[PDB]
């Protein structure tokens, strides 16, 4: 089993929020949402057949439907505010009948949704330049919203990688570092080179990293 | 609701130990069916929560022996025989015996290993940064242990306040150590007013605190 989760990661307050999962029996699926830094909280659930269940915190501001045809299951929440930033999580389990069913076995990979009135904006990558170890990175400034994704090497690399948790200044931006140790002695042989990916602006950025001409 | 109370909120267990972790509701979790819908989750770091345990005490396909449910009605258990490096994480119950389901508040594992001193690297700003009219100065302290640590921003031996941000990793998965990032941030005119730019590490594993320094410039 495997789930495909999909949506915007940005709205505006006040709009809908839409998020989409594809499973891959009959299912009975639900959606589950996480603050950033805090604990789970469950949203609803669709049945075998269709009933729904919602929770009441959400003051019925929240919908999960079925598409007729496929496994396809759809969250809509409704007036959004800050306190929906999370991330959106659908989760299946198999429904074999009314005395067989299951809950939550298999989840899709999150899906952060920030609501904010700020525009998309790509980031700027800078080189933080370097016995027997040296370390070496990637600054990663000024985006919106979060996430970014660093991989070293084209994802070659990845022993002693270090990708922080993004800060977010006051200018209401995110700024992060990705470092990585490498033997001091490989830095006149091997190429270093961070992939920066900000998808909500669509933005790949490839960036050598090495030491500062003298 | 029902209520769903984790026990203890952090989890500090030494390498190859057992480690239990307490779950209590406010109302019985048996359903009409005979089941009771209690289940557990790990949560690793950057990751989707990862199912282990469903019917209190049933473990999922691929789950690890060493992971253990049980409980009846309001007290549940879940019980790790000896705990590995790659356990580190948060682990929550849920019941969807009752509407609304419910969650605990979690528990985070981690592991007390050893003292692990940091190792400290600073960061001049790039040049092309420099371009747009910012620096940012970053300090490095790589796979310490425990997570305490105190940065110190100096620039030409005065002490900075309110200009710096700093971010831990979660504990690693393999070595069960910490690392931290601390950027400084000028205007380029505050950063061309000064030569020495300085961080100051304190940590438990370093006898004497570590200064990693470079003066304006110089390549
Ligand atoms: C509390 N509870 C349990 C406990 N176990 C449990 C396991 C897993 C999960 C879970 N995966 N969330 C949730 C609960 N099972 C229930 C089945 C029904 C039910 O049959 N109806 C009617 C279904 C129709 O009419 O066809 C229904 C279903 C969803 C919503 C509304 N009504 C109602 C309530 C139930």
């Amino acid at each position: 089993v495997q789930l495909q989760e999909s949506g915007p990661g940005l709205v505006k307050p006040s709009e809908t929020l839409s998020l989409t999962c594809t499973v891959s029996t009959s299912y009975i699926v639900d959606w589950i949402r996480q603050p950033p830094g805090k604990g789970l909280e469950w949203i609803g659930v669709i049945w075998a057949g269709g009933s729904t269940g919602y929770n009441s915190a959400l003051r019925s501001r929240v919908s999960i439907t079925k598409d007729t045809s496929k496994n396809q299951f759809s969250l809509k929440l409704s007036s959004v505010t800050a306190a929906d930033t999370a991330v959106y999580y659908c989760a299946s389990a198999a429904y074999y009948s009314y005395y067989n069913y299951d809950g939550f076995a298999y989840w899709g990979q999150g899906t952060l949704v920030t609501v904010s009135s700020a525009s998309t904006k790509g980031p700027s990558v800078f080189p933080l330049a370097p016995g027997g170890t040296a370390a070496l990175g990637c600054l990663v400034k000024d985006y919106f919203p979060e996430p970014v994704t660093v991989s070293w090497n084209s994802g070659a690399l990845t022993s002693g990688v270090h990708t922080f948790p993004a800060v977010l200044q006051s200018s209401g931006l995110y700024s992060l570092s990705s470092v990585v140790t490498v033997p001091s002695s490989s830095l006149g042989t091997q190429t270093y080179i961070c992939n920066v990916n900000h998808k909500p602006s669509n933005t790949k950025v490839d960036k050598k990293v090495e030491p500062k001409s003298c | 609701d029902v209520v769903m109370t984790q026990s203890p909120l952090s989890l500090p267990v030494t390498l190859g130990q057992p480690a239990s972790i307490s779950c209590k509701s406010s109302q019985s979790l048996l359903y009409t069916d005979g089941k009771t819908y209690l289940y557990w989750f790990l949560q690793r770091p950057g990751q989707s929560p990862r199912r282990l345990i469903y019917l209190v005490s049933k473990l999922d396909s691929g789950v690890p022996d060493r992971f253990s449910g049980s409980g009846s009605g309001t007290d549940f258990t879940l019980k790790i025989s000896r705990v590995e490096a790659e356990d580190v994480g948060v682990y929550y119950c849920l019941q969807s015996t009752h509407f609304p389901h419910t969650f605990g508040g979690g528990t985070k594992v981690e592991i007390k290993r050893t003292v692990a001193a940091p190792s400290v690297f600073i960061f001049p700003p790039s040049d092309e940064q420099l371009k747009s009219g910012t620096a940012s100065v970053v300090c490095l302290l790589n796979n310490f242990y425990p997570r305490e640590a105190k940065v110190q921003w100096k620039v030409d031996n005065a002490l900075q306040s309110g200009n710096s941000q700093e971010s831990v990793t979660e504990q690693d998965s393999k070595d069960s150590t910490y690392s931290l990032s601390s950027t400084l941030t000028l205007s380029k005119a505050d950063y061309e007013k000064h030569k020495v730019y300085a961080c100051e590490v304190t940590h438990q594993g370093l006898s004497s605190p570590v200064t990693k320094s470079f003066n304006r410039g110089e390549c």
